[PDB]
């Protein structure tokens, strides 16, 4: 994916999430946090969408898997998530950026979001990730009151 | 582009524990704080505080 | 936190400058994957920047191109990048340099269009570190070769001499006199410099090789100067060159118009007051015969 | 376009009574008579009890928006 | 500059951090001297190139070492007072308690820094940053380490005003450092308490104004009912100020409501 | 990770016990606030309820020489803006779609 050309980037999406998911197992390697950096602010300059966003998200995903909070915080605002990005794309966003803004004390916006988020992932099925969505909206609305 | 899920966890299941059924119902959060306590409560208040025999 | 600068940043407490410039190269080092969080402490580096007394205010001049360039805002990038002096160059070919001589090029390009057309403050307002790197990059260009690209930079910052010197490199001459006659034709728009690129057009039609007289009537059409093109037909004639006397004549009649045509000879004819066979050419009679049998 | 009325309609009394207070022209007493009904007329007396109804006839309003 | 050199400053820090804590013993103004001196060798250390790690084993021992010297530094940075002060060590030393996880062992004087690392974004009142904070050590900790289960419930009484908490600021002995710091505290809450009495009664006696904002003499308690502007009669009498002039006008709505309902007039009228 | 928001319900479970004794009744003794919400001492109930006041999250006064909170509620909720406002928000909403 080094190589150059814009079709490539897409099915590059794909690539990244699978080098995600296989190296989270033996230990989610803070290494990778590096390489996806690199290959983030390229994509913001090739304006890729699509993998801008597919890649932001799995950047998120290693900061919140340790307790780097602040870290994803000031980065979710000084950042701007495409535009044109698919639906699955935006609700692994929204599930984030929600998470964080309910743990800094902000309930307010967060129910907002995460209500979005559930009704973003596909209708039939999507097990799991809706199944804990619902973990969490269920406790934003108590929090808020 | 993605169309998956497969970074989180699940669990599905045929062993299903029961609740009040939602057809068109109500669906009240009143009925989840009692369990039929209606005849107990009445019972039980009436001979402990004894307003069946003293009082009508 | 781990992978936070909090720790590099809240330094700078105490005033040892051996303090400041070990941290301006572990932070320097690793913005790209802090930047984030950089962002909110900038002020550190840019009261570093102001203050002259330190010498590491190259690599804050840096490190603040490196918030700027992640941050994607660039503008800033260029007023901190070329405060770095020497650090940022064209040749350390980094992604810096990357994005931000083309943030760089265009902010000049930009600039030269309004302030040489205008004002009489024209460059005044141009920094002169922003033109080094634009020569510097330039001077790539013409050790490259890439006169094919360099032909139209020369049209961005609109300075002919880039232009002047990117025909003469290599043997690449006859193709370069191709280039900027479709250019000044098609992509030409403001009348003022394109004329400014036509008189330099002409004189490399003059010094460079044996002149052609085809290229340099077209080009005096469209620049309008006819005192000289009268000049430039009556000393070919005087050499007995009738044969590249004609070719000059029959492109003013047919290229030309008429208020052109009556210029010319009337220019002849000053010149003629103390024979008349390009006066029968430029007036268009024996055309209208050879056309009339035709 | 009424408020563009209502403006240069009361912006032509202010003329008059300034001319008639100064660069003298005698008085019409009729005319400053009506002109008294005028801030009679105004609608402020009874503002307390208007205000909780105004607003809620506009809460109406809504419900039908 | 071997590593022998190198450990010939440690041994130079083994010299003024074990002054540091004789003179804890005899709390000494020797005991200030000692650490204008370990913010010293603070400069030499940085010249030994032992900046946060990137790897190599070797600089790992020798930054077990080094945290020491900005552990029982920082310890006096806090009784040597002032904020930029003992703030600006706090985050060199989260950073070497992820370090400390790492490729490093764990020390039982790791987790109870940390804790006034909490209480001190309780006193400055940013209760934002408290909750992420907690949330960087995990959940079973804060059950078990009862060093840390003080700033936590402080919080849970501080955000939801709940009073027996000027009490609790005393009982936090267990760790003693706990209840140097915490004191600065204690002058926001009685803020907050007189905030909620400006509006939650209208007349109590002047005595009991004493035994609620945690106050043993009438002099001070004049002086409190001065700054907000009470009177002195037989009880102390308070001044409407909940609500004291009602929102009775919809005149101050008026332009803004209109603005709405030409809002509404535009989305019905664009061209979509 | 969701164990570091749960512990902070604790705010919410009183917030709301108070509030639904406030619509519940007209005046209370504090002695009985703290036996309905399972509290700590009537000394920590007056300061609860207090702090709710001043988060004007159950508009109501206390007179402590006698021992009672007193609700102050009155409002017919039609002379608050509140349902023009929430209609504000449904018709945004439902017009944007």
């Amino acid at each position: 994916s080094t190589q150059n050309r814009r079709a490539l980037d897409l099915v590059a999406a794909k690539c990244y999430y699978y080098h995600a998911r296989v190296y989270e197992f033996l230990d989610k390697l803070d290494v990778v946090r590096s390489f996806l950096h690199a290959r983030l602010r390229t994509a913001t300059l090739r304006h890729d969408a699509d993998g801008q966003a597919t890649l932001l998200n799995l950047l998120l995903r290693n900061y919140l898997h340790y307790s780097l909070y602040d870290q994803a915080e000031k980065l979710v605002s000084k950042s701007v998530f495409p535009e044109q990005a698919n639906n699955n794309e935006w609700a692994r966003y929204l599930y984030y950026t929600g998470r964080i803004k309910a743990i800094q004390l902000e309930y307010s916006e967060a129910r907002r979001t995460m209500t979005n988020a559930l009704r973003k992932a596909p209708q039939h099925t999507a097990v799991g990730f809706k199944q804990t969505v619902h973990k969490l909206l269920i406790v934003v609305e108590l929090l808020l009151g | 582009e993605d169309d998956e899920f497969e970074e989180f966890p699940a669990e599905d299941w045929a062993g299903l524990d029961e609740d009040e059924d939602a057809h068109v119902w109500e669906d009240n959060w009143d009925d989840d704080n009692v369990e039929d306590d209606f005849s107990n409560q009445l019972r039980a208040e009436l001979e402990k505080h004894g307003y069946k025999m003293e009082t009508s | 936190m781990i992978t936070s600068a909090a720790g590099i940043i809240s330094l700078l407490d105490e005033d040892e400058p051996q303090l400041k410039e070990f941290a301006l190269h572990k932070l320097n080092a690793v913005v790209n994957d802090f930047w984030a969080e950089i962002s909110e402490s900038v002020d550190k580096i840019e009261v570093l920047y102001e203050d002259e007394g330190f010498r590491s205010r190259q690599f804050a001049a840096l490190v603040a191109s490196k918030v700027f360039y992640h941050l994607g805002a660039f503008e800033e990038s260029l007023n901190y990048a070329l405060g770095a002096g020497d650090l940022f160059n064209v040749n350390d070919n980094s992604e810096y340099v990357e994005t931000i001589i083309a943030k760089c090029i265009d902010h000049y390009t930009k600039q030269c269009v309004e302030n040489a057309d205008l004002p009489e403050g024209e460059k005044k307002p141009i920094d002169q570190r922003l033109e080094g790197i634009v020569n510097k990059m330039f001077q790539r260009c013409l050790d490259d070769h890439k006169y094919k690209q360099a032909i139209g930079i020369a049209l961005e910052t609109r300075r002919l001499d880039v232009f002047e010197k990117t025909i003469l490199e290599s043997n690449d001459v006859p193709g370069m006199l191709a280039y900027s006659l479709k250019l000044c034709m098609s992509l030409m728009q403001n009348k003022q410099f394109r004329n400014k690129v036509l008189r330099v057009l002409v004189k490399i039609y003059m010094n460079l090789e044996k002149p052609d007289f085809i290229n340099v009537c077209q080009c005096l059409i469209f620049l309008d100067d006819p005192q000289a093109v009268s000049d430039i037909l009556e000393k070919l004639v005087k050499e007995d060159n009738l044969l590249m006397a004609y070719q000059i004549c029959f492109d003013l009649y047919e290229s030309a118009s008429q208020q052109f045509l009556s210029s010319v000879i009337q220019n002849l004819r000053t010149v003629g007051t103390p024979t008349l066979k390009m006066i029968k050419i430029l007036s268009g009679e024996m055309a209208i015969e050879l056309h009339l049998q035709f | 376009h009424g408020l563009k009325g209502l403006n240069s309609k009361l912006l032509d009394i202010r003329s008059y009574l300034e001319k008639v207070a100064t660069g003298k022209l005698p008085i019409n007493h009729q005319i400053i008579y009506q002109l008294q009904d005028v801030f009679n007329l105004l609608p402020d007396v009874s503002l307390q009890e208007f205000v909780k109804a105004f607003y809620l006839k506009t809460n109406d309003q809504m419900v039908v928006v | 500059g071997p590593a022998a050199t190198s450990g010939a400053v440690l041994q130079a820090a083994t010299g003024m951090y074990e002054q540091l804590k004789g003179e804890w013993n005899r709390k000494s103004p020797n005991l200030s001297k000692c650490g204008e001196e370990l913010g010293r060798l603070k400069l030499v250390l940085l010249e030994l190139n032992f900046l946060p790690t990137t790897g190599t084993k070797l600089t790992k021992q020798q930054l077990i070492l080094a945290r020491d010297i900005l552990e029982i530094g920082a310890q006096w940075s806090i009784l040597r007072k002032d904020i930029p002060s003992f703030e600006r060590y706090m985050a060199q030393l989260k950073c070497y308690y992820f370090d400390y996880k790492e490729q490093l062992p764990e020390s039982a004087y790791m987790h109870q820094l940390l804790g006034l690392n909490l209480l001190f974004l309780l006193s400055q009142n940013r209760v934002a940053e408290f909750h992420t904070e907690l949330e960087r050590l995990p959940a079973k900790d804060i059950q078990t380490n009862v060093y840390i289960k003080h700033p936590v419930s402080l919080e849970q009484y501080l955000m939801e005003g709940s009073y027996n908490k000027v009490f609790l600021a005393k009982g936090n002995i267990p760790a003693e450092s706990y209840t140097f710091f915490i004191d600065i505290l204690l002058d926001t809450i009685r803020d907050e308490i007189a905030g909620c009495i400006e509006k939650a009664y209208e007349k109590i006696l002047f005595t009991e104004a004493t035994r609620i904002l945690f106050f043993n003499t009438p002099k001070k308690m004049t002086d409190y009912a001065k700054k907000r502007g009470w009177v002195l009669g037989p009880n102390n009498y308070y001044s409407f100020a909940s609500q004291q002039q009602k929102p009775e006008d919809t005149t101050i709505p008026s332009t803004e409501l209109a603005k709405q309902v030409i809002e509404y007039a535009r989305q019905l009228e664009m061209i979509v | 990770g969701t164990y570091t928001l749960i512990i902070r319900l604790r705010h919410n479970v009183i917030k709301t016990g108070v509030r639904m004794i406030s619509l519940s009744y007209s005046r209370i003794s504090l002695a009985d606030i703290a036996q309905k919400l399972q509290l700590d001492s009537p000394e920590d109930a007056e300061f609860i309820v207090a702090k709710a006041i001043r988060d004007g999250v159950i508009e109501a006064s206390i007179n402590h020489e006698k021992g009672y909170v007193q609700s102050k509620e009155m409002i017919d909720i039609y002379s608050t803006r509140e349902p023009q406002l929430a209609f504000h928000q449904r018709i945004s909403f439902c017009l944007d779609i």
